[PDB]
């Protein structure tokens, strides 16, 4: 499974740079997709969403109508045709491997990314932990409170957790605030009281170093926390 | 609903859309089931129409796809998996016209044809009678009489009359003649037009099913 | 000598019949007569699972008693989210003919099986994202009528080769073949402790096997028709087996004999599935009458005429939490009842 | 005089036969709807047609009652505009629903390998509904033009009313004829295809021919022949209502489960 | 020839027959006890109010 992309480079503001992300290894046409930016020295915020074949497309308030993202299911490639670049649009785009069923693991794989640079009522979430010194062999419960209660009629608490290692791409740790993603060691577990959401990690090693993003999936203008860095 | 619920519902509708396109392709992709006894010309007919468990053969002919299913393997009571062939929209039975005297294999051939056509599940699936090994029967009909096969035979030892009598007996095994119709195509085991016969018969079945679904027939 | 061995077998059959009769002092109806009857059960259709283009053949639940796997002849194995009706998956089969589907208790794996004679086992949580076969077990000379995961690696397959088989998925071979069923096994039920599994075959006899030791422990021949679905009691010392004669016969392990028969003059369509409850008070069955008639286990009477399906209820199941009942049918819809 | 008498006679016999036919379709579909018997899309379309044509027949009987109960009210021209508007709406719905039925039959029965037909074959119910929804522009244009003609009449004038709605109903009839004619060919080419290998409609074609010849006769007569202006209203009403009178009969004859229901109720009457 | 499977069937039948058989009365009593001690928490027998039912 791979998520290679295209685009990038110095693109003049107000222009039109198209990013094509081709995936070889899984079913493009039966497995949805996203676009999450990440500035060179900032956190990650969701940009656009494409169903597994462009069923419904959603945009952030800063890219609403400005972008036009599609895909070619026969070509196994996802196309980010982006128009009218600006100063706040220069960010490292991840064509996110996102799937949507019950107990699914969306955002499981994030591609190698392609940095795009430009020449010169949401559910806000809190990551007040900021910086925490994590010691090996110690249990860690990290918190992310939600502005709106993340519960629902079905009772699923839509909170996610992602691991961003230096130079690599985020991988899903805890999905729906309690469940554990495939390939994650069993030392992670998820529990929460409705607003205060504790990510329980026991006996951490060097494989966990990085930053942790809490993502909700209630109202589709998704929010990510600032991301608390976990360093020894 | 929630954004996850909305996205999962969208993925549900679009899995439904993918299944809808699959069923569109299956509108022209017609399911055939081959019913042959042990060495009943089934290999010859599958070879000609080409030009254990099950054997699946996919192909097409003038923009009409066919998926043929061979069930010679999996010898069992056949009363506990035959309902899987409810969705098949064509049945091709196979035999040899000369199989009326060795041991009688014609008895068992007609027996499973009766169990298939007069089945409480196959009351709405039609019949194609692919016959093979016609040359041996043509050579042998004058040699030995058919009366040993059927004690109620008074005709001559001629291939035309013997074939007609065998086809009358074979057709009499069906009692629900309204929903299904039996096509016949006498093959001398060397014809290349078997796939064309399948095309025409399957198109006829599609026409008849569509007429019934329109309430006209 | 075949004659003397046959005579010894007949004498052993006479001995088992005599022991069963000598242990039959009183019936379960006698004991249960002096208790308040269940009465009438009313469960409606709370949601219908639409999307299968073909008829649903097998249905199974999960440990969480939410997810639901359904097998159809359309070549698709679809998983559903019951509470919020949503097609989780659409697995395109190599062979469109599937009769059994088993959701592993871990929820990481599903199984199919049919005329391909192969237990196609899929790692749903694929690193790719789609669903692909993880193993294609090829050792059975017959159709796979029922499979049930013991662990993620152990699967017991009830096949058309007159034998059940315990498989090592990673190895691919059969670690133990359960022989003794003169007829092809149609359904198997697991005890809660996952130590002894029963197998209802077409020989009108369910056999209680020992998974580890490898031989049958007790045999139960009371039916006049082949056993299509078998379900242990929640305690596990008894089970109810459904047949095509429209009669379900409950057998007790310790007495190793028949207990009760659930039949009526109105019900002639054969039972296609058998389900208990979390307490075992109620015996559900799906028939060819396109209906789900449900029986009172303790007292022989029909305590429900649940009917919402146009076609035959092939697969019937009850959740692990006992909250609801699923009724997969040939009308291409699964419906939950409450 | 005598022309008015026997035309009222044929109007009333059409009223009774159309009422019986549409009530027949509606009853034999609704009873299966409530009993639980499986009902097909064809019979749903036939139920919609039955209710539309029963509304049409009721409206024509109301028009004749106005002609009889109060001729002074028949001379008001206000009820005339009001009734003409609703008649146009309902009869357009009825005729285009019949044409949608024809589209259903032609899409499902014929065997055309073109991608247009194969796409149309899959969505055959959706195509019928789309046709019933897209004939709304034709209905609106007919309403506007007949209202322009009635305003001009208020300001031989009735001859333009009968001529206009004559053409506006032939146009869905001929598009039905195009689909029906292709059905004969597609069956004929399939019959010929099977002819090389081993080897109800009369009612619909006869009814189409009778409708066409009567419509052409009345159209040309009003266009050229005189002496029909003084009976233009009554003849126009009977002719413009005869389509739901007999098309329902030929339709219940064509359909198989409607025919079986007719046989069952005939046995019940015995 | 037939000695193999004949002896196998005889041995299996002997192993099945030698097992102790509790009287049907005790089996029925145990079934009743398990049914009664668990019928209270049976949502099928006692349909819980829909506030506790995720199938509203
Ligand atoms: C010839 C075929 C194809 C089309 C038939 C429709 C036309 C010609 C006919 C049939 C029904 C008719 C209308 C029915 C009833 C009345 C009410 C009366 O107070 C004035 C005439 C008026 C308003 C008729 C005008 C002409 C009419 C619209
Ligand atoms: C009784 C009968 C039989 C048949 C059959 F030939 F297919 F068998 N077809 C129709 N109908 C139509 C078919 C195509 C187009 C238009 C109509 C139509 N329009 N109005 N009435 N029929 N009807």
């Amino acid at each position: 499974v791979q998520l290679v992309e295209s685009g990038g480079g110095l693109v003049q503001p107000g222009g039109s740079r198209k990013l094509s992300c081709s995936a070889s290894g899984f079913a493009f046409s039966s497995f949805g997709m996203h676009w999450v930016r990440q500035a060179p020295e900032k956190g990650l915020e969701w940009v656009a969403y494409i169903s597994s074949g462009s069923g419904t497309i959603y945009y952030a308030d800063t890219v609403k109508g400005r972008f036009t993202i599609s895909r070619d299911d026969p070509k196994n490639t996802l196309f980010l045709q982006m128009t009218s670049l600006r100063s706040e649009d220069t960010a490292m785009y991840y064509c996110v491997r996102s799937i949507y069923y019950y107990g699914s693991s969306p955002f499981d794989f994030w591609g190698q990314g392609t940095t795009l640079t430009v020449s010169s009522s949401d559910i806000v979430m809190t990551q007040a932990t900021s910086s925490v010194p994590v010691t090996p062999g110690e249990s860690v419960s990290i918190s992310c409170r939600s502005s709106k209660s993340l519960l629902h009629s079905n009772g699923n608490t839509y909170l996610y957790w992602f691991l961003q290692r230096p130079g690599q791409s985020p991988q899903l740790l805890i999905y729906r605030m309690s469940n554990l993603a495939s390939g994650v060691p069993d030392r992670f577990s998820g529990s929460g009281s409705g607003t205060a959401f504790t990510l329980t990690i026991s006996r951490l090693e060097a494989e966990d170093v990085g930053v942790y993003y809490c993502m909700q999936h209630l109202e589709y203008p998704l929010t990510f926390g600032a991301g608390t860095k976990l360093e020894l | 609903l929630s954004a996850e619920d909305k996205a999962a519902v969208e993925r549900s509708k679009m899995i439904d859309r993918n299944l809808q396109e699959d069923a569109e392709r299956d509108a022209r992709t017609v399911k055939l089931l081959l019913l042959g006894a042990g060495e009943s010309g089934k290999s010859t007919i599958v070879k000609q129409m080409k030009i254990t468990g099950i054997i699946e053969t996919q192909f097409s002919f003038k923009d009409l796809h066919f998926r043929m299913f061979d069930v010679g393997g999996q010898r069992s009571e056949r009363k506990k998996w035959i309902h899987c062939f409810e969705g098949v929209t064509c049945i091709i039975f196979c035999a040899a016209l000369s199989a009326y005297d060795m041991v009688n294999r014609m008895h068992e051939s007609l027996h499973l044809f009766n169990s298939i056509c007069n089945h409480k599940y196959f009351s709405t699936t039609s019949i194609i009678l692919f016959l093979n090994k016609k040359d041996i029967f043509q050579e042998k009909v004058t040699k030995v009489h058919l009366s040993i096969c059927f004690p109620e035979y008074t005709g001559p030892n001629t291939f035309e009359d013997a074939g007609n009598y065998i086809k009358n007996q074979f057709l009499d095994l069906n009692l629900k003649k309204e929903d299904k119709e039996i096509y016949s195509h006498m093959t001398c085991a060397t014809d290349t037009q078997n796939v064309k016969f399948v095309f025409d018969a399957v198109t006829d079945i599609i026409i008849k099913e569509n007429l019934k679904d329109c309430g006209l027939f | 000598e075949l004659d003397q061995l046959r005579q010894e077998a007949e004498q052993l059959k006479n001995q088992i019949r005599d022991a069963r009769k000598a242990c039959a002092d009183a019936t379960l109806s006698q004991i249960t007569n002096n208790i308040d009857p269940v009465g009438r059960i009313q469960m409606r259709t709370r949601r219908t699972l639409r999307g299968h283009l073909a008829k649903i053949y097998a249905m199974h639940w999960g440990t969480d008693s939410r997810l639901l796997v359904s097998a159809s002849q359309d070549g698709k194995l679809i998983i559903w989210d019951s509470y919020t009706t949503n097609k989780v998956h659409a697995i395109p089969l190599r062979s469109s003919w599937v009769m059994t589907c088993a959701y592993a208790p871990s929820g990481n794996y599903v199984a199919c099986g049919g005329l391909d004679n192969i237990c196609s086992i899929y790692n749903l949580k694929t690193r790719e994202g789609n669903v692909r076969v993880s193993r294609e077990l090829a050792g059975h000379t017959g159709y796979l009528s029922c499979c049930r995961f013991l662990d993620d690696n152990q699967i017991v397959t009830s096949s058309g080769d007159t034998t059940c088989a315990l498989w090592d998925i990673e190895t691919g071979q059969q670690t133990t073949t359960f022989t003794g069923h003169t007829g092809d096994v149609m359904s198997l039920s697991l005890a809660p402790d996952t130590r002894l599994f029963v197998s209802g075959a077409c020989d009108a006899s369910a056999k209680l096997w020992d998974v580890r030791e490898g031989m049958c422990r007790q045999t139960f021949t009371g039916h006049e028709s082949d056993i299509n679905a078998i379900c242990f009691f929640p305690n596990g010392n008894a089970f109810a087996t459904g047949s095509d004669d429209a009669t379900c016969r409950l057998f007790d392990l310790r007495a190793d004999q028949e207990l009760m028969t659930y039949s009526h003059d109105n019900i002639i369509c054969g039972i296609t599935s058998v389900s208990f409850s979390k307490s075992g008070r109620l015996l559900l069955a799906g028939y060819d009458d396109f209906n789900c008639n449900v029986w009172d286990a303790l007292k022989a009477d029909r305590a429900g005429v649940l009917a919402g399906h146009d076609n035959r209820v092939s697969c019937l199941g009850v959740t692990d939490d006992g909250m609801a009942v699923a009724t997969g049918s040939w009308d291409s819809f699964l419906k939950i009842w409450n | 005089g005598v022309i008015k008498s026997i035309f009222t006679f044929v109007l009333i016999v059409e009223f009774i036969i159309g009422n019986l036919g549409n009530s027949f379709i509606a009853l034999v579909n609704c009873i299966d709807w409530v009993k639980g018997r499986k009902i097909s899309s064809v019979d749903r379309i036939l139920t919609a047609l039955a209710i539309s044509r029963i509304s049409l027949v009721w409206l024509i009987f109301g028009s004749w009652c106005v002609s009889v109960f109060f001729p002074a009210l028949f001379a008001t021209e206000k009820m005339f505009r009001m009734l003409t508007n609703i008649w146009t709406v309902i009869n357009h719905f009825s005729v285009w629903l019949a044409t949608g039925l024809g589209t259903f039959y032609f899409l499902k029965i014929a065997n055309f390998s073109n991608s247009i037909f194969l796409y149309l074959k899959w969505r055959v119910k959706k195509v019928v509904l789309v046709l019933l929804l897209v004939t709304s522009v034709f209905l609106f244009l007919n309403i506007a033009l007949i209202n322009i003609h009635i305003n001009a009449s208020i300001n031989r004038f009735s001859s333009l009313i009968v001529l206009t709605s004559t053409v506006f109903i032939f146009i869905p009839f001929t598009l039905s004829l195009a689909m029906f004619l292709l059905l004969i060919f597609s069956m004929w080419k399939h019959r010929k295809k099977m002819q090389h290998t081993v080897k109800g409609v009369k009612s619909v074609i006869t009814f189409f021919l009778l409708y066409a010849i009567f419509s052409l006769s009345f159209f040309i007569s009003v266009w050229t022949s005189e002496r029909l202006e003084e009976n233009l209203i009554i003849l126009s009403q009977v002719m413009g209502m005869a389509y739901p009178s007999c098309h329902s009969c030929v339709l219940i004859l064509g359909n198989k489960k409607l025919r079986q229901a007719s046989l069952s109720v005939l046995l019940w009457l015995r | 020839a037939s000695i193999a499977q004949a002896r196998k069937l005889v041995e299996q039948l002997k192993m099945e027959a030698n097992i102790d058989r509790i009287k049907v009365s005790k089996a029925a009593a145990d079934l009743m006890a398990y049914c009664e001690a668990h019928a209270k928490e049976d949502p099928l027998l006692t349909p819980v109010p829909a506030s506790e039912n995720p199938f509203r």
